[PDB]
């Protein structure tokens, strides 16, 4: 093909980049309040009150985080407790290791659309994966109801 | 599962899965961190055991090492699971479609 | 030239003033070289590996790659 | 990296710290348990004087900043 | 350790008498129970003096080459006549070159 | 800095360099039509190569043996 | 002598003015940093901007719209005033093309500066200009298809349209899907253009595929405490009266009685003036009343006795949906019942969306008002689909309106370019290359356009101007694999109000930019 | 990342650093108003200018000469700097030129902007210059005329 095109710019692989490593550091913020052996933070506002939590939505909109990504990342969070109300911290996490390595990706010259379809097809696969290991349940099962309520509350 | 879904693929998508996948190894790898464990060895045998067939092989902190887990009485619905990958797959797409900031 | 106030900065300077006072060459390739080796070692550190042991496994591979460069060199008159 | 407005303890030096306040509230009414325990002698910065041996009196008219302080003294 | 005791009101000659009889009975034990060669060996005293050489090495940045800087050292200090003297040994630092471009001049 | 895809260069010469028993493939930055570089005579001193691994090796073996900073 | 260079000074303190070559300098400058910014959000591979506010709240908005762009930005350059307020009023006519006027604009006034610095008058330029502006107008004007009178190939473009209007922002992802969903939406319309009988209710959580059209309406309201949660055959009356605390409209009247017995009684009387009205009310025989005020106690149990669904509180948007959406007739008075029209539908019942609680009309009778439900998985998402939404909508009204559409990606710049180019080759003097310059701004848009892909935008532009040259009309830029194709072949259309609009505003913005020589600024409050 | 836009801050108070953007702009913008101010006073019917020294001397000077107007300013840009060195060397080499070869440089770099534009890699640019630089200059020797025989 020869030379190619020209990135003249330079300033949105910066962006990206910026972009990338706030959320990594909200990640890293939050990554040790995972599992039944993670542990609370504590949290101090503006005025004296003080709040001592474990679920990731109350940490990550208790504490101003100032930064566009990890506003988004916040977002994001009270979207899952929204939708499902558990695994605040787990998809906080996870999109904060996609952006690490969305890190390396675009370092090896992949421009950042590749990657956002490649994404969707890995969901798409995913997805499909965790509904085949999944497993019919009723609401009569009470045993599996209180294992669920109690794997939930292992971990505050 | 990511991982050989990548191996079928080429091109720049197949490395794309690869560090999907590889960024989905985070958590279990949180996991084994803060119970103690190696998080290394802990991971490597998780994903040798699930190799061999064991779906349900998970991290057991009540012994500090890897056994089944349904005998544990560890589950979580999948509308748990699905939503946070879902979401999170969603939210990075948005992020990647960026490329400027302006100041108001 | 750079006027750097971070020490690992500066430890860069001095690596590349160095390889300059070494060699004369190559003192670009060697910060390349250590940013690229220190990238990697922060996704290992990520994964809950001793920096001593990714230090010994770099001393490792590095005595691999001499001994591979003293294999495929060449002489010239 | 994080870029959050304020200051951020994290591991052994955040547990010292809760653990070093709540020593200190400790050490404040340590003196005044049991018979040959003495009574403490509280000013209002005003003038007003408070004689008391009750803990709760003590630590409630005490003004305190620290998060575990104050839990022990709710406590 | 003595923290705790001292918090009770213990007085403090108690303490100090057991520490300086405790510290008498660890160093009379090290004396006692050190091992020791009395064979005047050269090979197995080089042997020695290499082994505790990189037992005092292997905790710092040259621990990799710890084995070859250790022979250095032996070798160095064998060389001094009677004192010891460290001004007797140079020590120059030239910028570039790796660890073992190290050496030393007899 | 030439203008070519990283990864897709970089795993192309790889891949030819693992067929094809030749440690003298290499990036093509001139466009001159060929991988080979010793046509090419690009040629570099063992010395410095040898130089630039063990120096990056000692100063990634520091920084990652520090783990304090202690300034004013 | 000049104001500001005089041995004497004529103005007060902080007021100064800019001479012909500095306002020139300053007006290029603000005009070619605008277009700079609003471009490489630009065609079907551009990125979106980060609009962090400076203020106290300190809002988030991560946006693709060009209009949006320019609004929330703080513009001291008076010339940047001009282009965003051309951007407002562009997206004020139209729901697209602000990007595109925007960076035309721009590319307009690079070139009067290039034409100024070649010793040019600016009068040759404007004239060249409005010359070069006709000849355009008239080939895109000669170039436009309508398809309106057949219903199906209308719909298709339709589809088409709604596609290329949604192919740059967010929602290319799913862009089948919600182009579907905003094609339905518009065709609900009836040929009614008043986008705000269609709602977008912006739920927090799930997929942006998630987000579907209802297929009757939503209303996000109460319902009282003893009234029924659903009923079936709904007959709807739609209501603008008070019920609360309701006073007869006589200011000046008061309660003036000697014992407390009387005010008893009065109060008796105004409970009873107020269960009349509600007999009044229920004599229309309905099911479920919907008030636009407030619904007190009072009648809120007296319409919970008679089985009666009471939502009050519901805005004028809110029951002007519902009268659209039902058929009913905002009454305020109940004196004849024979003259209200009830609204009909087929079932109401409470919906449970995310964490909240909506109120569902299903089976509707007319259902010319439509309530869109878009999930996402960010505030930011959530706004920014919302905004590519309305743009889609008002594009799609708009070729309702109109139906004549002109082929995208670049093929009516390209035909508009020619017809300039064919236009400045039979002038003489340097109006014709006031006119080349017209032609390279109109053919730097798609340059512009293959440049965000990272496409060989020189190659493909040269390629498609030779295309257009030769007689290929209907060439235009295919981003599926970045080569030249058929526009119509590959369903790449565009709304011909849109583009008109497009040229014609960027043209005069950059004729009263242009005509500027001096730049006086008062001083600063 | 880059060493200015990153979390950690890697310099001394006072020092920047200008990426593939900035840099490029500065130079250019530097490099043009250095052209378009030595220029105009090139040519048959150019015109002077006044240098007014803003120290304690105020040292008056009217000059058409390009070295002498640039050496006598106080530039920043260091783009303009090199214009400025590169002058001066033409002034010492030769006594002509000075304003030829600046406005040479700065017309050379504006269409040098216009090629970054256009998304060209800059070496390319570079070597068809070299290649431009030397067809110009066989062609100019090719066109000199030598009369040093007949006096
Ligand atoms: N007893 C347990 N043994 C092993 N893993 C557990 C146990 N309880 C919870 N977990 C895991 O810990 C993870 C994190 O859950 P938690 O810490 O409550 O935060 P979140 O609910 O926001 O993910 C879950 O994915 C779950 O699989
Ligand atoms: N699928 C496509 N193929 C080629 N060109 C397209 C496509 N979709 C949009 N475009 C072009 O992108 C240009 C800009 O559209 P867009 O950015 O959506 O809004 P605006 O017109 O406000 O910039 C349009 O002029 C259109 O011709
Ligand atoms: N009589 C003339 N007719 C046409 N061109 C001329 C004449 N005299 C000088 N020039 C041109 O003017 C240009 C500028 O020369 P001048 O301004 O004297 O200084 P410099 O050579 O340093 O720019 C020269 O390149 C020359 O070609
Ligand atoms: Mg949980
Ligand atoms: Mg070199
Ligand atoms: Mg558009
Ligand atoms: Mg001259």
């Amino acid at each position: 093909r020869g030379k190619g095109a020209y990135q003249d710019r330079d300033k949105p692989a910066q962006i990206r980049f910026s972009n990338i490593s706030a959320a990594k550091a909200v990640a890293d913020a939050i990554r040790t309040s995972l599992g039944p052996k993670g542990m609370d933070k504590m949290i101090q506002d503006g005025k004296g009150d003080v709040t001592i939590t474990n679920d990731g939505a109350t940490i990550l909109k208790q504490m101003q985080v100032l930064h566009p990504a990890a506003r988004m990342l916040v977002e994001l969070s009270k979207a899952q407790d929204i939708e499902a109300g558990d695994g605040t911290t787990s998809v906080v996490i996870i999109a904060g290791s996609l952006l690490d390595s969305c890190t390396k990706l675009l370092q090896k010259g992949i421009h950042p659309t590749i990657i956002s379809e490649s994404f969707q097809k890995a969901l798409e696969k995913g997805i499909e994966i965790l509904t085949d290991m999944s497993r019919p349940v009723e609401l009569s099962d009470r045993e599996t109801l209180l294992n669920s309520a109690t794997t939930s509350l292992n971990s505050k | 599962r990511l991982t050989e879904y990548s191996r079928t693929l080429s091109g720049m998508e197949s490395y794309c899965v690869r560090a999907f996948a590889d960024a989905m190894e985070v958590i279990p790898s949180t996991l084994a961190e803060n119970a103690g464990l190696n998080p290394i060895s802990t991971v490597t045998e998780l994903r040798n055991r699930h190799a061999q067939g064991e779906k349900t092989a998970g991290i057991n902190v009540r012994k500090g090492g890897i056994s089944n887990i349904l005998e544990e009485l560890v589950v979580q619905p999948l509308l748990v699971s699905v939503s946070a990958l879902t979401l999170a797959t969603e939210t990075v797409r948005s992020i990647l479609k960026i490329d400027d900031v302006v100041n108001t | 030239m750079m006027d750097v106030d971070h020490q690992i900065a500066k430890l860069m300077v001095e690596l590349s003033k160095s390889q300059d006072d070494e060699i004369g060459d190559g003192t670009t390739g060697v910060v390349v070289l250590a940013g690229a080796l220190l990238e990697e070692a922060e996704q290992l550190l990520d994964r809950g590996i001793h920096p001593i042991r990714i230090a010994d496994g770099y001393e490792q591979a590095a005595r691999v790659a001499i001994e591979h460069l003293d294999k495929i060199s060449d002489s010239v008159l | 990296p994080l870029s959050v407005f304020g200051d951020r303890s994290t591991g052994e030096t955040i547990r010292s710290q809760n653990v070093m306040a709540a020593a200190s509230i400790a050490n404040i009414v340590k003196s005044s348990l049991g018979p040959v325990g003495l009574d403490k002698m509280l000013v209002d910065d005003i003038g007003d004087v408070t004689i008391t041996n009750d803990g709760a009196t003590i630590l409630k008219l005490l003004e305190v900043e620290h998060p575990a302080a104050k839990v022990l003294c709710e406590l | 350790q003595v923290k705790p005791y001292v918090e009770e009101g213990l007085h403090p000659q108690i303490i100090i008498r057991a520490f300086r009889t405790a510290t008498q009975l660890a160093v009379n034990k090290i004396k006692e129970i050190a091992v020791t060669v009395k064979k005047a060996d050269k090979v197995e005293q080089r042997k020695l003096l290499e082994k505790c050489a990189m037992t005092a090495l292997s905790s710092k940045l040259i621990s990799q080459q710890k084995a070859f800087f250790a022979k250095m050292v032996v070798d160095a200090v064998m060389m001094l006549d009677d004192l010891l003297q460290l001004k007797m040994i140079g020590i120059k630092k030239v910028q570039g070159g790796a660890l073992e471009d190290s050496q030393l001049v007899a | 800095n030439s203008g070519m895809n990283p990864i897709q260069t970089m795993t192309e010469v790889r891949a030819r360099q693992v067929k094809e028993m030749n440690p003298a493939l290499g990036i093509d930055c001139l466009h001159k039509g060929t991988n080979d570089m010793k046509q090419q005579h690009v040629i570099e001193t063992l010395i410095g190569k040898k130089q630039q691994i063990s120096l990056a090796t000692q100063m990634v073996r520091m920084i990652l043996k520090i783990d304090d900073i202690r300034k004013p | 002598a000049s104001l500001s260079l005089a041995p004497v000074n004529i103005f007060k303190a902080g007021a100064d003015e800019e001479r012909a070559e500095t306002a020139r300098l300053t007006s290029f400058i603000g005009a070619i940093a605008i277009g700079d910014l609003v471009k490489s959000t630009l065609g079907p591979k551009g990125m979106d901007k980060i609009l962090l506010s400076s203020g106290r709240d300190a809002s988030l908005m991560v946006t693709n719209d060009g209009a949006t762009i320019l609004k929330n930005i703080g513009v001291d350059n008076p010339a940047a005033k001009v282009l965003v307020d051309m951007s407002r009023v562009q997206d004020d006519e139209v729901g697209d093309g602000t990007t595109s006027v925007t960076v035309l604009a721009a590319e307009l006034l690079r070139e009067a500066e290039s034409l100024i610095a070649k010793k040019i008058h600016p009068q040759t330029i404007i004239a060249g200009w409005r010359e070069a502006t006709k000849a355009a107008r008239e080939a895109l004007l000669s170039s436009a298809v309508d398809h309106g009178s057949d219903e199906v190939k209308f719909r298709q473009d339709l589809m088409n349209i709604a596609g290329t209007t949604l192919s740059s922002k967010l929602l290319t992802h799913h862009k089948d899907h919600f182009t579907k969903l905003a094609v339905e939406a518009v065709l609900r319309l009836k040929g009614s253009g008043n986008l705000e009988a269609i709602h977008i209710i912006k739920k927090l959580g799930g997929s942006l595929a998630d987000s579907y059209l209802d297929e009757g309406f939503l209303l996000d309201k109460k319902i009282g405490v003893n009234q029924p949660k659903r009923i079936e055959n709904a007959k709807i009356l739609i209501a603008n009266t008070g019920m609360d605390t309701d006073k007869i409209k006589i200011f000046g009247s008061r309660v003036r009685v000697d014992s407390t017995a009387k005010v008893a009684e009065i109060e008796h009387a105004e409970k009873e003036k107020m269960k009349e009205k509600v007999e009044r009310i229920l004599k229309h025989g309905i099911n479920c009343f919907i008030n636009r005020q407030l619904i007190y106690n009072y009648p809120e149990q007296l319409f919970g006795a008679a089985g009666v669904m009471a939502i009050e509180h519901a805005d004028f948007a809110g029951v002007e949906r519902l009268a659209l959406v039902t058929g009913g007739e905002i009454a305020s008075t109940f004196d004849h019942p024979e003259l209200v029209k009830l609204g009909s539908c087929k079932l109401i019942e409470e919906v449970m969306i995310g964490e909240d609680k909506l109120i569902h009309f299903s089976g509707v009778a007319l259902g010319e008002a439509c309530t869109i439900v878009l999930r996402g998985a960010t505030q930011q998402i959530l706004d920014e689909a919302e905004r590519s939404l309305h743009d889609a909508l008002c594009v799609l009204a708009q070729t309702v309106k109109d139906s004549r559409t002109v082929y995208g990606g670049g093929c009516s710049e390209m035909l508009m370019a020619h017809a300039v180019t064919q236009l400045a080759n039979r002038t003489p003097g340097k109006e014709a290359v006031a006119m080349e310059s017209y032609a390279k701004a109109l053919r730097m848009l798609p340059t512009i356009i293959a440049d965000n892909a990272g496409y060989d935008s020189a190659d493909l532009v040269a390629q498609l101007r030779a295309a257009h040259s030769e007689g290929n009309t209907t060439a235009g830029l295919d981003m599926r694999e970045g080569t030249i194709g058929d526009m119509a072949i590959l369903g790449i259309t565009e709304s011909f109000q849109v583009k008109r609009q497009v040229l014609l505003s960027a043209a005069e913005a950059a004729e009263v930019i242009l005509r500027v020589d001096n730049i006086i600024k008062a001083a600063p409050r």
